[PDB]
């Protein structure tokens, strides 16, 4: 057929390679990829420990779903040059520490850590590569937040606050302030969970949020929505 | 800050090292780029496509 | 004469089916991002509707206008086979699309993984066409040879059945009632799952109102799909079954013809429901403009 | 270390059946196609069978087709030859050869050691080596010629001619894998050239270690055919 | 204050450099090449489409023989293709799928890979076992690897987002030389034809010419208003072209220490991802975020042609050493060869 014996052998080798590539792609298409973000020492590590110098990957399985979590901290380089490489991620897990309202950045004592977290959140959610990517928000260290609000009112970082010095109201106010940063409410959803150092529902919450995201994507792809 | 001064001294040294260059005239550089483009005009398959019998991707 | 109206109406249909469906196919080639399994199913339904719009209706127009079929018994069987194949393929596609949507909310992760496949969709479409043909074509063609045929006075093109109600009941049950019940079940399951998930999320504002509004829109959509399919098809099926058990009696002549033209109206209206609500098809249409 | 060890030989009765096995170690066995090549006590090499990687394609020489079956066991890294209806003409030493095919590869690059099987009691390309033996002296150059009944030059530019060397009491070893392509680990003193149907292998600065039988093979189309073998002496 | 004096002195040196450059501007390139015959419309066709990557392609590199090709995609795979037949010669799985660069050794024995893991992995293509193995892993960068180029079989050069370049001795795995001076991320590298100099563009909107052996910055070229993402040497090694996010390419001359020409258009507002020259150096090819590639007349600054056929951002370009064909790879998962 115009091919020598060695050319036919090479073509058969190519076909075997294609077969292997298809199998690997089929296996990889079933995995749920999550991008983990946070403002430095924001409890991100506790979340990692509970759920389980370049990028770091964690693999875990819940209810027959394989999750690959990519932590992209410890990359002190421009973000705009590599953020687009996570454009297809199923969801962004964003970690915020609730005690930061009473702390300031070590590099800049005049800057409140909560404002830095809000700026990073605003940049991530309104980024052009993540227009339709949902965000799972973890507000960690809630316990320590209850022990300091009674002594350090939210007016230190939220001058306009006019509520009681009780966790129940301060937590809701903080959740509202963080959800007010979403300017794409018609495309992306935000899931908020209050957690602490001894919480076991963190993985179940991620499972539920990812299931909702996947089902909404499937519906949008089938019409209906 | 001693370190800030050291940085400024390094920048000054680099600027001095880059300042003393035997820069040729721009007309000369343009002439030489042209000459190179002319000398190899017929050896460039994408600028002057080759007959299909000579094209490995035909 | 009055015909200038009647034929005129048919002309509109002849174009509405051919244009809209053609347009859908154009998008499929206009946009390369319309290459998921659902999109292939929508294409198959568009092809089924288009072939009905351009071939069956134009050829049937002389028969209705004059009452006589030109070239009788040489085109009767070809036209009948094509018409039945197209109608049954439209029904089967309605069921296939409903099943795909039902899977999208039950086997969510599996579905997300397999959407790109162009081979699975082709295999399903081929199976749909094969079943559509096997259901009726053999009984149209291979009945005259068995029963002695005839039963057709001069040139009327209609199957040797339409007076034996057993085969009519069997074919209708395998062609409409079962697919209608399956479509109803799938759409109801989708609605119930959507309602359950939203409730759980609420248990866990503009965003809230938005989710509920979208759910309401989906509820209206599913209901419209089921209602339109059932309304267009059930009347003709029931009327033809009633005619046969009555042996030609019971049914006014005008009613039989009206029911016949309602099934074709379904093939005309189909592009409005499925392809036009898909966001990717909308994007492709906008790109064409 | 790359290693192929063959087992299962011995004495067998005519009409019987024996299974030869080839155990592989030290390389990606599943990525290589495998050949069984035999050498009767006449010292001429005969290609017997071929099974590709993935077991997609299988070829047999006509003399054994219908009596021999070639198979692989990738997880166990073993190749098998099932021989049934044996005839006296099947007495020989059998070699297991690995061969990998992709652009720029080197087929037939490693041979096994062999199993001695003893039995009691038209369109194929013909390769010719006119000279059977050549007395040589150390330090001098030597030339070995090969002739083909059909041109070995393909429309893609390759000339599928392979040169092998077999030293006394050892397995054959690849020297030139495509006309003018020296094999890995081979001294530069060996060189090859040719055209279409006439090929030459040139050896410069002959060494005592370069004494043996030189074989010419074509890989243009199956079945694969070898030369008669040219022998160097002294 | 020592610092004031240093800053003032820096400014004096910068003014001296500016004046020395301006004194060499006898006549623009466009005035000299005014009487050159235009190349005319350049029309190229797609000869091959290379399928098999299941995600965005980020890089490709031609083999020195002009036939074999290596492409990297973030589906975790490095693929070596035979461009004449489209056969896949090799498929190399990567320990880290966040690859952003790849390289082909001039001898064809090795391939290089790197990305967000901050590591440059060296793979041996010609082993006795018949597989491709990671022959080495070079670590020492603190940011992502953006580009790598084999300077030889035992030497390689890398650039990263930690603002530095490094010359590595592959045998020992150590870094022999470090090139510092950029204030932003280094995005691209281009070795000289004689391999004794290299040029790098950074996100500080500048390019620097480095001497390999000395380990010193020879020259600094400015003029782009945004990040420089691509860079390429002129075939004779006396000039180079840089593409940035400001939607323009620029041609800089090494001996005149200035910028000869700008390649820009009013209909182009996206960034430039890749640039390369044709064998003669007459045509400059540049890939864009517009999903296509433009062919420019390097000596006249006129658009000579357009290569369209990708459904997403064109990420990588290459021209064979023999000049026969161009290769484009994009985020649509396909590579296309044009002639
Ligand atoms: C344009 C589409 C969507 C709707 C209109 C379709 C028209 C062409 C259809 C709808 C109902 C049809 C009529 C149904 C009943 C009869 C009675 C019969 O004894 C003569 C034909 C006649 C009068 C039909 C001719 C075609 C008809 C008028
Ligand atoms: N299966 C019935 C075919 C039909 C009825 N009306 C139009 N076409």
């Amino acid at each position: 057929c115009t091919l020598s014996a060695e050319d036919k052998a090479a073509v058969e080798r190519s076909k075997m390679i294609d077969r292997n590539l298809r199998e690997d792609g089929e296996k990889a298409a079933r995995e749920v990829k999550l991008l983990l973000l946070g403002a430095g020492e924001s409890g991100k590590n506790t979340i990692v420990k509970q759920m389980k110098t370049g990028i770091v990957e964690t693999h875990f399985t819940f209810k027959d779903l394989h999750f690959k979590m990519f932590d992209v901290g410890a990359q002190r380089s421009e973000r705009k040059k590599w953020i687009h490489c996570f454009e297809g991620v199923t969801a962004i897990i964003f970690c915020v520490a609730l005690s930061d309202y009473d702390l300031v950045l070590a590099e800049d004592e005049e800057m409140n850590r909560m404002h830095a977290s809000m700026k990073l959140f605003d940049s991530i959610c309104n980024n052009k590569w993540f227009t339709d990517t949902s965000i799972i928000l973890f507000l960690n260290k809630k316990d320590l937040f209850e022990e300091k609000i009674k002594k350090s009112p939210l007016t230190i970082c939220y001058p306009e606050y006019a509520g009681s010095n009780t966790y129940e109201e301060a937590a809701a106010y903080i959740q509202c302030q963080f959800e007010d940063l979403n300017k794409r409410k018609d495309t992306k959803e935000i899931y908020t969970h209050f957690t602490c150092s001894t919480d076991t529902k963190n993985v179940q919450f991620v499972f539920d949020a990812v299931t909702d995201v996947i089902i909404k994507n499937n519906l949008k792809d089938c019409g209906l929505f | 800050n001693t370190a800030s001064i050291a940085q400024a001294r390094k920048l000054v040294e680099q600027l001095k090292m880059e300042a003393n260059i035997d820069r040729i005239k721009v007309s000369k550089a343009a002439a030489d780029l042209m000459a190179y483009c002319e000398a190899h005009a017929k050896e460039d398959p994408l600028l002057t496509p080759v007959p299909a019998s000579e094209n490995p991707f035909r | 004469a009055w015909t200038a109206v009647l034929a005129a109406l048919m002309a509109l249909l002849i174009v509405a089916t051919v244009l809209g469906n053609a347009l859908v196919m154009l998008a499929f080639v206009a946009d390369s991002s319309l290459r998921t399994q659902n999109n292939f199913f929508l294409l198959n339904l568009a092809i089924s509707d288009f072939l009905v719009g351009a071939f069956c209706i134009p050829l049937y127009v002389p028969y209705v206008l004059t009452g006589r079929w030109t070239f009788g018994r040489g085109l009767c069987k070809l036209w009948l086979v094509v018409d039945y194949l197209l109608c049954t393929s439209s029904a089967f596609n309605i069921v296939l699309i409903s099943y795909d949507r039902f899977l999208s909310v039950t086997r969510a992760v599996s579905y997300r993984a397999q959407q790109g496949d162009t081979r699975r969709a082709v295999r399903k479409m081929l199976l749909v066409w094969v079943l559509a043909f096997l259901l009726y074509g053999p009984a149209i063609l291979s009945w005259e040879y068995l029963s002695g045929g005839s039963s057709i006075p001069e040139g009327h093109c209609y199957a040797e059945f339409f007076y034996n109600w057993y085969f009519l009941i069997t074919a209708s049950t395998l062609e409409f009632f079962t697919p209608f019940l399956s479509v109803t079940f799938f759409n109801l399951s989708i609605y119930l799952n959507i309602q359950r998930r939203t409730r759980l999320r609420l248990d866990g504002s503009f965003t809230q109102r938005f989710r509920l509004s979208r759910d309401r829109k989906v509820a209206k959509s599913l209901a419209v799909i089921v209602s339109i399919f059932g309304l267009c098809w059930a009347p003709y099926t029931l009327l033809m079954i009633i005619r046969a058990a009555c042996h030609g009696h019971c049914v006014p002549d005008y009613w039989y013809e009206t029911s016949f033209w309602l099934l074709w109206a379904n093939s005309a209206v189909n592009p409005v429901l499925y392809p036009l609500c898909h966001h990717s098809f909308r994007r492709a249409f906008t790109k064409l403009l | 270390d790359v290693q192929l060890v063959e087992s299962g030989g011995g004495l067998v009765q005519p009409g019987g059946s024996r299974k030869l096995s080839c155990s592989a170690s030290g390389f990606a066995f599943s990525s290589f196609g495998m050949h069984w090549v035999r050498q009767a006590p006449e010292k001429g090499l005969e290609w017997v069978a071929y099974i590709s990687s993935g077991s997609g394609t299988i070829y047999y020489a006509d003399t054994v087709k219908g009596r021999f079956t070639i198979s692989r066991d990738d997880p166990k890294n073993t190749l098998f030859l099932q021989m049934t209806s044996l005839r006296s003409e099947d007495t020989a030493m059998y070699y297991c050869v690995r061969s990998i095919y992709y652009y720029g590869s080197s087929p037939f690059d490693f041979w096994g050691q062999g199993t001695t099987l003893t039995v009691s009691s038209g369109s194929d390309i013909v390769m010719t080596q006119a000279t059977s033996s050549v007395p040589v002296t150390p330090g001098e150059s030597v030339s070995i010629s090969c002739r083909s009944s059909k041109s070995l030059l393909h429309s893609n530019g390759n000339t599928y001619l392979y040169w092998f060397l077999q030293r006394p009491g050892q397995s054959p070893q690849l020297l030139i894998y495509r006309m003018s392509n020296l094999a890995s680990g081979v001294p530069d003193r060996f060189s090859g050239s040719g055209s279409g149907t006439a090929f030459t292998l040139t050896i410069s600065r002959l060494e005592a270690e370069d004494v043996g039988v030189y074989y010419c093979m074509q890989h243009l189309e199956y079945p694969l055919t070898f030369g008669a073998g040219t022998k160097l002496e002294l | 204050s020592e610092l004031d004096q240093l800053r003032q002195e820096a400014e004096q040196l910068k003014n001296q450099i500016r004046d020395a450059r301006k004194a060499c501007a006898d006549a623009t390139l466009s005035q000299i090449t005014n009487n050159i015959d235009p190349v005319g419309r350049i029309q190229m066709r797609t000869r091959r489409t290379l399928r098999g990557h299941l995600a965005k392609i980020y890089a490709m590199h031609w083999g020195t023989d002009s036939r074999l090709l290596v492409s990297a995609s973030q589906d975790g795979k490095l693929i070596i293709w035979d461009s004449y037949t489209t056969n896949k010669v090799h498929a190399i799985p990567l320990r880290s799928s966040w690859v952003m660069t790849c390289a082909y050794a001039p001898s064809g024995n090795y391939v290089a890979c790197g990305g967000l893991d901050n590591i440059c992995s060296i793979y041996n293509l010609k082993t006795r076992e018949g597989n491709v193995r990671v022959s080495r892993e070079l670590a020492g960068h603190t940011g992502y690897l953006s580009c790598c180029r084999f300077l030889d079989d035992n030497q390689i050069v890398t650039s990263s987002g930690d603002t530095t370049c490094a010359l590595w001795d592959i045998e020992t795995g150590q870094q022999t030389t470090t090139f510092t001076g950029h204030t932003g991320d280094v995005m691209s590298l281009s070795l000289a034809p004689d391999t004794r100099l290299f040029v790098s563009g950074a996100c500080d909107a500048s390019a620097k010419l480095w001497d390999v052996r000395e380990g010193m910055c020879r020259q600094t070229f400015t003029g782009h208003e945004s990040d420089i993402n691509a860079i390429c040497f002129f075939p004779n090694g006396n000039a180079f072209a840089t593409g940035s996010d400001d939607a323009t390419c620029r041609l800089f001359d090494l001996r005149a220490d200035q910028e000869l020409m700008t390649y820009s258009h009013d209909n182009i507002i996206c960034g430039i991802t890749s640039v390369s020259f044709s064998k003669s150096g007459r045509l400059l090819l540049a890939g864009y975020d517009d999903f296509n590639c433009n062919v420019w007349d390097a000596l006249k600054a006129d658009r000579a042609g357009v290569l369209a056929g990708h459904d997403n951002r064109v990420s990588c370009l290459g021209v064979t050493d023999d000049g026969m064909a161009v290769a484009t790879g994009s985020w649509d998962s396909f590579l296309k060869i044009w002639n």
